[PDB]
């Protein structure tokens, strides 16, 4: 629409996705510097790929400070070109490279402020992410940090449908999702959120299983091993099995001691069992562990 | 309620209202289209119904694919011979927004029984992405219908079956219902079908949500029930005949109320 391929000057290569190469670009007129997102459709057999036109779709219609901005979208001869703002990294790359004494505090509680915000935002226009990891998480030089990548987001009806199973990178995955359950809702963006608070503040993952009943083990032995009490209905889920093995919970100081009470609350709100009892992000931008928030730079 | 989104409904409801109007085609384009009447709309909305059922599609997918349609023919003049292509790559969009697993291209080829070929989808595909400018997430009756249904007291499957069947009569003749909002012909279809079946009313609770009563209601209402009493005589069965299925709980078998004591 408002652009042709004429006025970007490709600058590097910044990345890949599952259907291409990402560069990084500049507007020869405006100056802007944004992010292509290369599309081939000439290497397509069924059309526009779904992703794409969920990706699009969505994100033309999420105008939010922490979610990517969809600048424009470019149908050359062959290819289809995504126009995102440019931002010079990802959350991962940051924890890895730059926090090796690790993250400050203002700066976690800041980002995860930021994040809380903008899947807010998601949830009120009928959008679940379902792929919220650090990976996918946009941080630019003024301390902003934007929810990215929505190839595999969803618009969701009231109440919501099954929709498709074992989304969410495995790291990231739900209980409810790994348990196989019927329906999963807002709740399962906001179990990811809780993954990445925790990364964030140690630099490791929370929970790295290698397959999906070594992922249940693992949030198992951390959380203790669910039952009735704790999430009513758990026993008779799909993948529930009575042979799961009983762990029990174990202090919530213990799974990230640098942690303050606040932060330990507001984490364990977002790891409850019961897909019911966890925090919203719209409730959770209420919590004390924000009180005292800022956004400093990177 | 996580399921049902609490702390987000509103915000949702609030939301599709303001989209509603924003994706909102033009009543009355079919004046302008020189060769397409609304009897043709009618064939192709109700062979869309067909498709669906054979290929076990959401009612949601049927729903955008002829949302799709009426906004496309609202800028975009269609030959006779070309208004199935604009249809089949309709029902191709919808279902790769909305089905965990659309059918292939080729399927889609396939039930136009050769008129139309692979590549003639394909770049239909990418004419309509270009003309709603990828604008896919549009309101639907459905997606208002189902936020309806959490104010029964209490459920009750049959009122909800009812709902849709009646919802969906409406998407298959452009005149009169074009002239109504998705989220109005929700609440016609939901009144009407509680009113059939339990004889109660669209609920106070309701009339907080969503403003409407059954004052706003009425015109949309009386067109309802016409297409209600006359469903069995329309030239198009479609919908009927799916909603005789158990899924549907039979609802299509259900006699309408002689009167609405509106
Ligand atoms: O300029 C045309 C266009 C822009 C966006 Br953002 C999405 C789809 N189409
Ligand atoms: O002229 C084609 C083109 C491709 C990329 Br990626 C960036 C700018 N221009
Ligand atoms: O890696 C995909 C991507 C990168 C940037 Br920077 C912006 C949007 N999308
Ligand atoms: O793959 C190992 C495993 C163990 C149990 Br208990 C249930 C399912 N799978
Ligand atoms: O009744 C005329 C007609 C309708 C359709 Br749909 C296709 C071809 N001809
Ligand atoms: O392939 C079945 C069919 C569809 C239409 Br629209 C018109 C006639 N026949
Ligand atoms: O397809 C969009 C639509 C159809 C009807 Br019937 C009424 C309002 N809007």
């Amino acid at each position: 629409g408002p652009g042709s391929m004429e006025n970007f000057q490709k600058v590097e290569k910044i990345g890949e996705g599952t259907y291409g190469v990402v560069y990084k670009a500049r507007n020869k007129l405006t100056g802007e510097v944004v992010a292509l997102k290369k599309i081939r459709l000439d290497t397509e057999t069924e059309g526009v790929p779904s992703t794409a036109i969920r990706e699009i779709s969505l994100l033309k219609e999420l105008n939010h400070p922490n979610i990517v901005k969809l600048l424009d979208v470019i149908h050359t001869e062959n290819k289809l070109y995504l126009v995102f703002e440019f931002l010079h990294q990802d959350l991962k790359k940051f924890m890895d490279a730059s926090a090796l004494t690790g993250i400050p505090l203002p700066l976690i509680k800041s980002y995860l402020f930021q994040l809380l915000q903008g899947l807010a935002f998601c949830h009120s226009h009928r959008v679940l992410h379902r792929d919220l990891k650090p990976q996918n998480l946009l941080i630019n030089t003024e301390g902003a940090i934007k929810l990215a990548d929505f190839g595999l987001a969803r618009a969701f009806g009231v109440p919501v449908r099954t929709y498709t199973h074992e989304v969410v990178t495995l790291w990231y995955r739900a209980p409810e999702i790994l348990l196989g359950c019927k329906y999963y809702s807002t709740a399962v963006d906001i179990w990811s959120l809780g993954c990445i608070f925790a990364e964030m503040v140690t630099r490791r993952a929370l929970f790295p299983g290698d397959s999906e009943i070594d992922q249940l083990f693992r949030i198992f032995r951390t959380l203790g091993t669910p039952d009735e009490v704790v999430w009513p209905g758990v026993t008779s889920m799909p993948d529930y099995k009575p042979s799961f093995p009983k762990w029990a919970r174990q202090d919530f100081s213990k799974v990230v001691p640098p942690l303050d009470e606040d932060g330990r609350s507001l984490l364990s709100q977002m790891l409850h069992y019961d897909p019911n009892k966890r925090i919203s992000a719209k409730a959770a931008l209420a919590h004390p562990f924000f009180q005292d928030v800022t956004k400093p730079v990177p | 309620g996580v399921n049902e989104v609490p702390d987000y409904h509103e915000d949702i409801h609030t939301y599709l209202r303001e989209m509603e109007v924003k994706c909102k085609p033009k009543v009355g384009y079919m004046k302008k289209q020189p060769d397409i009447t609304n009897s043709m709309r009618a064939i192709l909305v109700d062979w869309l119904v067909e498709v669906g059922e054979e290929y076990k599609l959401q009612n949601e997918t049927l729903h955008l694919a002829v949302n799709y349609i009426d906004r496309f023919l609202s800028s975009m003049s269609v030959l006779r011979g070309k208004l199935q292509l604009v249809g089949t790559a309709a029902m191709l969009l919808a279902s790769k927004f909305e089905e965990i697993y659309p059918p292939e291209v080729a399927e889609f080829v396939y039930i136009t029984d050769d008129t139309y070929t692979k590549k003639q989808v394909l770049r239909m595909e990418h004419l309509v992405l270009k003309v709603l400018a990828f604008d896919l997430a549009a309101p639907t009756i459905n997606q208002f219908l189902t936020q309806y249904f959490l104010h029964q007291q209490p459920a009750n499957c049959k009122v909800e079956s009812l709902a849709m069947f009646l919802g969906e009569l409406s998407l298959i003749d452009a005149d009169p219902y074009l002239k109504y909002l998705p989220s109005v012909i929700a609440a016609a279809a939901f009144h009407l079908a509680l009113y059939t079946v339990t004889g109660q009313s669209w609920p106070e609770s309701l009339v907080q949500k969503t403003g409407y009563t059954l004052e706003t209601l009425k015109p949309c209402l009386l067109d309802l029930h016409q297409t209600y009493l006359r469903a069995p005589q329309h030239a198009q069965q479609s919908i009927r005949e799916k909603y005789k299925n158990s899924k549907y709980h039979g609802v299509s078998l259900l006699n309408p109320p002689e009167t609405l004591n509106v």
